C-alpha cells in the first residue's frame, strides 16, 4: 500500500523483465560482436552477414533457456496474483 | 400543506451537480472508461446530496440564458480542475517514452513519422506507475475536496472573471516538458555517453559496428540503469502533484 | 447504550460550544396519506358496527377524500420514478 | 395472507348480512305458520365473534388434506296473535330493508378498497 | 404502520433502485472494474463479450455477498413477512448488515474527508457515522481498491510486450510490431497460470480479508 | 426406493449433528401462494356452480378479486425484476 | 399439485428474456465467438469478415454441436410436457438433466473445486451433486480458459511466416520494408491452401 | 391450410426483420464485401473510399448479380401469391428453389459434406434433397473462402510494385529511404491505369 | 392521383434518411474527401488538419460546386411543389432530371456499358433513358477513378521533395539520415508558398466543370 | 419573438453544432495544427497525449477568444435581459464580433475565390460578406497560416538534427544515427530556451 | 441590507444613466419542475457530447 | 421565467376556474337556507385583475412555527376577487336569491371550462415534452 511497497513493486518486475530478456540480448551482441571483429581481421564488409547468425543464436538460445524463462515467469505471475489481495489499500 | 417546493429543491441540487460532474468527468482515475457511467453519475449524485444543502441556493430560472452561463461556468472549473491534475501524468508519459524513445525501441518512427507503428512501453509502464502513486498518495480525495473548496472562493452564482490565468493553465503545458526533461536526465545523459562510446568504437574500422551491436547493448543498458532509477521517481512523484495542486489552488482564485 | 448515551451527552457538550430533508418530506406524506386512509376505514368499520353517532354521509366523504389522497400519491410517485429513470439515463 | 387481514373485516360484514338477510327473509316466508317464532342475530356480537384453524398435516401425496365443515336470538314480540305467529310485518320490512342497505354500503366499501389496491398496481 | 395500498406503493417503488443497490452499495463496481481492466489488458477488448463478463460478475457477488444477505434475511425480513416487526423499521434492521459490510471495506481517509465536507461534528467512534459518510467514502474506498488491483494487474502483460520489443530490436527487425507477437504470448501466460481460478480466488480473498 | 430410504436415514443423521436463503426458492415459494390462490378461488366458483350448499356469491366475487389483486403483485413484480436485469445486462464493463 | 395456466403463461414469457444469455454463458456459443475473435486477429485484418457473419455462422454452429442435447431434453421435458402429462416445474428439472451433463464434460475440476469452496459446500459427494448456481459459473470459467487455450495456437502458423518472411526480408538487406504488408497475402493463401475454415470448423466440433 | 390474415402478416414483419441476415449469408453481398475491404487495404489506403461508398457499391452489384434470381422468385412464387392463387406456406417453399439452387451452384462439396456429417443427417439423394439449415453454413463457409482467394491473388501486383521499387531504391545504396512513400502514388497509378474499379467489378461478378 | 397527406409526409421523412447516402452517390462530395484523403498522406502527415475541418470544407466546397444543380431543381420542381402546381411524384419525376444531367456529365461511358451490360438492359435510345439504376453505380465508379487519378498527380511534387532532399543526403555521406523527418518542412514550405489549399479547391471545382 | 417551444427546439439543434462552432468559427484549428506539427518535429508522435494538446489548445482559444466573448456579451448577452433587442437583432448583433474577427483572420484571395464560387458579383464592400462566402475561406487561411507557423517551428529543430548529422559524419562517425543523438539536445534546446511560452505568446501576438 | 440599499443607489444611477395549495398548483409546478430538469439534462446531454467529440480528435 | 409566463395565463384562468366553482358549490349548498343572496364573480375582469396584479388574499396570516413542537394554527383566508350580487328572478318569502336553473346552468358550464383549461394546458405541457425528449 504504501509508495516504498508500490516502487519496489516495479523493481522487481522490471528486474524480471530484465532476466527474462538478458540471455536473448547477450546472445545476440555476443554473436553481431563476434562477427564485426572477423569482419575487421579478414577486411569484409557487408552489411547482411551479421545479420545472419544473429537468428539462428537467439533461437537456439530459446532452445537452451526457454523452459527457464518460462518457468521464472509463471512463478512471478502466480506469487503476483496471489498476493493481490494483501497489497489492497 | 402538501407543497414540497420542486424549483427550490431542482436549484439547489443542480449546479453543484454540474460542476461535480464536469470534474468526474475530466479528473484522473475519476474519468477513466472503464467506469460506468452509472457509478460515475450516483458518485456525483451522492457528493452533491451531502454538499448542495450547505450552499446557499440559486434562484435563476434554468429557462434562461443566465442558466447557460452558469453551465458554462461550472463546465470550465471542472475541465480546468480535471486538466490541470491530469498535466502531471502527461509530464511522466513523455519522460517515459523518451526514456524508451532513447533506448530504440520504435526506430519507425524516426523514418516513418506518426506511421500507426508506434509502442511506447515504457511510457505505459510508468503511467500506470505513477496512477499507483498518485492513488496511494490520496489525491483523489483531495481533488474532490478542492471541488468543494473552489466554492467559497468561487460561488455558483455567475462572478466576473480574469485573463492570464487561462495563459497560467495553458503556459502549465511547459512543465509537461521541463519536469519531463529533469526525470530523463537522470538516465539519457549516461544512454548519452554510450551512444558517444559506440561513436568511438565506429571511429575504428568502418561499418561493422552500430546496428549490429550497438541496439541490443544500449537495450540492455537502458533496462538496468532505469529498473535502478524506478525508486527516484517517487519523490519527484510527489514533487509534480505538489506543483499541480499549488499552482491550481494560486490561480483558480 | 452506555457508549451510546456517552455519545449523546458528547452531542449536548457539541450544542453548548456551538451556542427536514427531501427524504423526510416524503415519509411525512406517506405517514399522512396513510393516517387519513386508516381514519376513513376506523370510521367505516365504526358505521358497519352500529355504534351511535357515525352518520353515512360521513363515512361516505371521507371514503372520497382518501381515494382522492391515494391517487395523488400514486401520481406523485409516477412522476418521481420518471424524474429518476430521466437522471440515471444520463451519459457522463 | 397480509392481503386477507385488510378485507376480512368487510368480507365477514358482507356474510353476516347476507345471513341476516337470509334470515329475515324466512321470517317474512313464514309469516303464516302458526306457532312459528320469529327468529334474528345480533349483527354487532357475531361479527366480534367471527372477526375474533388446524388444517391436518399431509406428509405425501395419497395423504387426503383436512375436510371442512351463528346464534339465533328470538325476536320479541309485539303483538299477541292467537295462532301463535309472533312475526310483524312492520318491524321485518323495515329490518329487511335496512340490511338491504347495508349490504350494497358493504359491496361499495369492500370495491372501493379492492379498485384503490388495483390502482396502487397499475402502471 | 401503513395502509396495505402505501405498503404495496413502497414496495413497488423500491423495487425500481435495484441496479442502483447492485452499483453503489455492492462488491460489484470492485470486480467489475478489475474486469474491464483486465480485458484492456490481455489485448482482446472484445473477448468474454461484455454479457459473460456480466454474468461472472453477478454469480461472483451473489456468492460473495452471500452472508450479509443471510443476515438481512433472518433478522429483517424474517420478521417482517410473519408480521412481527412494520414495514417501516424492517428497512432500518436490514440496512444495518450492508452498513457493516460497506465500513469494513472502506478507508479512513476517505471516511475523515466525508466527515469533513459534510461539516458534521468530532465522529469518536464508527458507530456515529451516519449512511450520508460512508455511502460515498464506501464508493470511493471501492474504485480506489479496484484500480490498484487493476494496475497491479496491468504490469505483466505489458512486461511481455516490453521484452518482446526489445528482442525483436536486437535482430535489427525495427518494423514488426510488437503487439501482434505479444497477444499470443499474453494468452499463452494467461492460460498457463490458471488466469481464471487464480484471479477468482485474489478478488474473493480481496473482499474476505 | 431403497436409496429413497437411505437418503431419509441419511437426513436422520443430519438432523441428529445439527442438534440459507434461495432467491429461486422465494421465487417458487412466492408462485406457489399465488398459484394455489388462484386454484382456491377457482374451486369455490367451482362448488358454487355446482350448486353445492354452503358457498355464498360474495365470497366468490371476494375471492375472485382477492386473486385478480394477487396476480397484478406478480405482473408488477414480474416487470420491475425483468428491467433491472435487462439494464444491468445492457451495461458494458 | 400443478401450477395455475396463468402462472405458467406469466413465467414461460418471463423466462425467454434469458435467452440470450443461456446461449451465451450456458452453451458452446462462447468459445466458439472468441476462438473466431481471436482467428480474426491472426489472420493480420481485423475484420475481414463481418460480425455478422460470424455470429450466424457461431449460431449454427453452436445449434449442430447442441442438437443431441435439444433432442435429449426434447425427449425428456418438451415432449411429456407439451401432453400435459408432467407438470412445469418437474418438466424444467428433468430437462436440465442432459444440459447439466454436457456443461460437466466440458468443466475444468480446479474451476468446481474453486466456485464449491466460495459457496461454503462441504461434503459434495457425486458429480450428481453439484448445484446448478455452482455448476454454471465453473463451465464459463472452463469455456474461457479453453477458448483460450485453442486461440493461442491458432495464432502459431501466422506468427511463423511473419518472423521467416522478416528474417528473409532483413537477412537479404530491405529492413526498411513493412513485413506485415508483404506478409497478409500469404497468410491468407496459407488459409486457404490448408482450408483452414473447413479444418477450423471440423476442430471446434471435435472439440466436444 | 392457409394462414389467416394477421398470422400472414406476423410473419411477413418477422422476415423482414431477417433483411441484413439474408443479404449477408444467402446473396452474394459477403464475398463482394470482404474482396472491396482487402483491395481497399491491399493499396496501402485504409481509409480513402469511405466505408458507406463501397457497401453502396456491394449493394448495388449484389441487387444486379441477384436479379435473375430474384425475378424467378417473382415469376414462380411472389406473382401467384399476390393473386391469391397460392398460399403462403407453398409461395414460400417455391421460392425457396431458386435461392437454394443459386446457393447450391457456388458451394463447394467438402464443406457441405462437413456440415452434413456434423448433423448426423442420413444418406441424401442427389442435390434435390438437402435442408436449408444444412445448406446455409456450408454456402457461408465456401463464399468466405473463395473471398479470400480473390483477395489473395488481387494481392499480388501491388506486392509486384512495392517488391521492385523497394529492390530499386536499395540497390542505389538508399538504405533509410521507406518504400511505402513512393509505393503508394505508384500503387494508384496502376490502379487507375488498368481501369481497376470497372474490370474488378466485372470479374466479381462473372465469377458468379 | 395525388398521394394523400400522410403517405406524402411518410415517404418525405423516409427519404429523409437517405441524405447520406445521396450525398456520397449522387453529389460532389465522394470526390472531394477522397483527395483530401489522399493529399494528408503527400504533406507526410497523417494528422493534418482534423479529420472534421476536412469533412466540413468538403461539405461546403460540394455545396458550392452543386449550387447550380439545386437551384434548377429549386426552380423547376420544388417551386411549384410549394405553390400547389404540382404532386409529389410528378415533383420527384422532375427534380431528379438535372441532377441525372450532372451525374451523367461525370459519368465514364465503359462503366455505364459494364452496369447496362450487367443489367441485362435493353437498347437505350440515348443518354435521357438511362435508368438511374445503372447510372448511380457507375457514376460512383467513375467518381472513385477520378479521384484516384486527382491524388496520383497530386502526390507528385512531394515525390520530388523527397527524391532531391535524399539525393542531397546521400551524396554527401549521410546514408544514416532518415530523409522523411527532413523532407517533411520543406513539402510544408511548397505547399505554404504555392497556396496550395486554395489552388487544389480551385483545380477541384474546375475540374467537376 | 415566436414561439417558445420553437426556440428550444432552434436552441438545443443549435448546441449540437459546437465542434462545428469550435474549429471553423474560431482559431481552434489553428492552434491543433500548430501543436501537431511542433509534435511531429521533436520527432516524438506520442510525447504529450494528444487529450492533453487538444485542452491546451481549448485553453489558448478561450482566452483568445475573451476579448470576442466580451463584446458578445456586451452586444447580445446584456441588452437581451434589458430587453432593448432580442431575438434577431441580437443574435446578429452578438455574431457581429464573430463577423469582424474573421474577416481581419482571413486573406483576400480565399474570399475572392469562394465569391467567385457563388457568382455573388455585387459584393462590393468588405463588413457585408455573407457567412457562407466567409467561413471556408476563414479556414483555409487558417490552414494557411498554421503550416507558416509549423514550418517555422520546424527550421530551428532541423538546423540542429543537421548540425548533429554534420558533427558525426566529420568525426568519423558514418553509422551511428543522428536522431537518437539530437533528440535530448532538441529537448534541452526547448526546455532552456523556454520554448513553450515564447511559443504560446507569439500564438498569441499572431492573433 | 446595507448593501442592498447601495445596490438600489446603484440601480438608480444606472437609471438616469441610460435616460393551502390546491392540486391545480401542485400539479402544475410539479410539472414546470419535470420540464425543467429535462431541459437541463437535455442541455448538459449536448454539451458533453460536443466535449468529447472535441477530445476525441485526433490533433 | 419564459416557461412561467407561457403558462401563467392558462394556469391562472383555471385556478380562476376553480375558485369560481368553490363559490357555486357554496351557492348551492345554501340554496335552502333563508336569507342568503346568491353569490358570483366576473370571471372576465377578475381574470385580467389577476394576471396584471399577482393573486392575493383578504388574510391568510397564521401562527410562527419556530420549533418543532409549536401546535400549528391559521386564521380565516379567502381570495381578493369581488364576490358580486346576482339578480334574483322572481321573489321568495323566505328571501334568498338562489335560483337553482342559474345555478345548475352555471355550474354545468364552469365545470366544461374547467376541463378545457385542464387539456389546454396538458396540451401545452406535452408540446413541450415533445420537444425536449430525445
Amino acid at each position: 500500500m504504501t509508495p516504498e511497497s508500490v516502487m519496489m513493486m516495479g523493481t522487481e518486475a522490471m528486474k524480471v523483465a530484465l532476466a527474462l530478456a538478458a540471455p536473448l540480448l547477450l546472445v545476440a551482441l555476443i554473436t553481431g560482436l563476434i562477427i564485426s571483429i572477423l569482419q575487421a581481421a579478414t577486411q569484409i564488409n557487408e552489411m547482411t552477414l551479421s545479420f545472419i547468425p544473429k537468428i539462428v543464436a537467439v533461437f537456439i538460445a530459446i532452445i537452451v533457456a526457454g523452459p527457464w524463462m518460462l518457468n521464472l515467469l509463471l512463478d512471478y505471475v502466480r506469487t503476483l496474483f496471489s498476493n493481490l489481495p494483501y497489497i489492497i489499500g | 400543506v402538501t407543497s414540497e417546493q420542486w424549483l427550490y429543491w431542482l436549484h439547489l441540487y443542480f449546479w453543484p451537480l454540474l460542476r461535480v460532474l464536469a470534474l468526474i468527468s475530466t479528473a484522473p482515475i475519476l474519468s477513466e472508461r472503464a467506469i460506468p457511467k452509472r457509478v460515475k453519475l450516483g458518485l456525483g449524485i451522492m457528493i452533491t446530496l451531502v454538499i448542495a444543502p450547505s450552499l446557499p441556493a440559486n434562484d435563476t430560472p434554468l429557462f434562461s440564458i443566465a442558466a447557460l452561463w452558469l453551465a458554462m461556468q461550472q463546465i470550465l472549473i471542472g475541465i480546468a480542475l480535471g486538466f490541470t491534475m491530469q498535466f502531471a501524468f502527461a509530464a511522466v508519459r513523455t519522460a517515459g517514452e523518451f526514456i524508451g524513445l532513447q533506448m530504440g525501441l520504435s526506430f519507425a518512427t524516426f523514418v516513418d513519422p506518426g506511421s500507426h507503428l508506434n509502442m511506447p512501453v515504457l511510457a505505459r509502464i510508468m503511467d500506470m506507475l505513477a496512477m499507483l502513486l498518485f492513488l496511494t498518495f490520496n489525491g483523489h480525495l483531495w481533488l474532490i475536496s478542492l471541488l468543494v473548496d473552489t466554492f467559497h472562493t468561487l460561488p455558483i452564482g455567475s462572478n466576473p472573471v480574469n485573463s492570464n490565468a487561462f495563459m497560467a493553465l495553458a503556459r502549465a503545458g511547459g512543465l509537461i516538458f521541463l519536469n519531463g526533461l529533469m526525470l530523463a536526465l537522470p538516465v539519457i545523459t549516461l544512454l548519452l555517453t554510450l551512444n558517444l562510446a559506440l561513436g568511438l568504437l565506429n571511429r575504428m574500422a568502418p561499418q561493422l559496428s552500430i546496428f549490429v551491436i550497438g541496439f541490443p547493448l544500449t537495450l540492455t543498458v537502458g533496462i538496468m540503469l532505469m529498473a535502478a532509477l524506478m525508486p527516484l521517481i517517487a519523490p519527484f512523484c510527489e514533487h509534480l502533484f505538489s506543483e499541480i495542486f499549488n499552482l491550481l489552488a494560486d490561480i483558480v482564485s | 447504550a452506555i457508549q451510546g448515551i456517552e455519545g449523546v451527552i458528547s452531542q449536548l457538550q457539541a450544542t453548548a460550544m456551538a451556542a427536514v430533508s427531501f427524504a423526510g418530506q416524503l415519509h411525512a406524506a406517506l405517514d399522512r396519506i396513510s393516517d387519513r386512509q386508516a381514519a376513513a376505514r376506523v370510521q367505516a368499520e365504526k358505521f358497519t358496527l352500529g355504534e351511535p353517532g357515525i352518520a353515512l354521509n360521513d363515512v361516505m366523504a371521507d371514503m372520497q377524500k382518501a381515494s382522492v389522497s391515494m391517487q395523488m400519491g400514486i401520481q406523485v410517485r409516477n412522476k418521481l420514478v420518471a424524474a429518476y429513470q430521466e437522471v440515471m439515463s444520463m451519459q457522463v | 395472507d397480509r392481503l386477507d387481514a385488510a378485507l376480512r373485516f368487510q368480507q365477514e360484514a358482507l356474510n353476516l348480512r347476507a345471513q341476516r338477510q337470509e334470515i329475515l327473509a324466512a321470517n317474512i316466508a313464514n309469516a303464516d305458520t302458526p306457532g312459528y317464532q320469529a327468529r334474528d342475530i345480533d349483527f354487532a356480537s357475531e361479527l366480534k365473534k367471527v372477526m375474533v384453524g388446524v388444517a391436518l398435516t399431509l406428509t405425501s401425496s395419497h395423504h387426503i388434506p383436512a375436510q371442512a365443515v351463528v346464534d339465533l336470538l328470538y325476536r320479541v314480540p309485539d303483538q299477541p296473535s292467537l295462532d301463535g305467529n309472533t312475526v310483524d310485518m312492520d318491524r321485518e320490512r323495515t329490518q329487511f330493508a335496512d340490511n338491504s342497505l347495508k349490504y350494497q354500503m358493504g359491496l361499495t366499501v369492500l370495491g372501493s378498497q379492492l379498485k384503490g389496491m388495483m390502482n396502487v398496481l397499475q402502471g | 404502520s401503513w395502509s396495505l395500498s402505501v405498503q404495496t406503493l413502497v414496495f413497488i417503488t423500491s423495487l425500481t433502485f435495484l441496479p442502483a443497490i447492485l452499483l453503489m452499495m455492492t462488491s460489484f463496481t470492485r470486480i467489475i472494474i478489475v474486469f474491464g481492466l483486465l480485458r484492456n489488458a490481455l489485448g482482446t477488448p472484445s473477448a468474454p463479450p461484455n454479457q459473460v463478463l456480466l454474468g461472472l460478475a453477478l454469480f461472483l457477488t451473489f456468492f460473495i455477498m452471500s452472508p450479509v444477505i443471510d443476515k438481512i434475511y433472518v433478522d429483517a425480513y424474517q420478521p417482517f413477512s410473519e408480521q412481527k416487526i412494520s414495514m417501516q423499521e424492517a428497512l432500518d434492521k436490514g440496512a444495518q448488515p450492508l452498513r457493516a459490510f460497506m465500513l469494513r471495506q472502506t478507508r479512513e481517509a476517505d471516511l475523515a474527508l466525508f466527515a469533513r465536507l459534510a461539516n458534521s461534528g468530532p465522529l469518536q467512534g464508527p458507530e456515529a457515522v451516519p449512511m450520508r459518510i460512508l455511502l460515498p467514502a464506501y464508493v470511493t474506498s471501492e474504485l480506489k481498491t479496484a484500480f490498484q488491483i487493476g494496475f497491479t494487474i496491468f504490469i505483466p502483460f505489458l512486461i511481455i510486450d516490453l521484452v518482446i520489443a526489445s528482442v525483436l530490436m536486437a535482430l535489427g527487425m525495427m518494423m514488426v510490431p510488437p503487439a501482434t507477437i505479444a497477444l499470443p504470448f499474453k494468452l499463452m501466460l494467461f492460460v498457463l497460470v490458471d488466469g481464471w481460478q487464480l484471479l477468482m480466488g485474489s478478488l474473493a480473498q480481496s473482499f474476505y480479508s
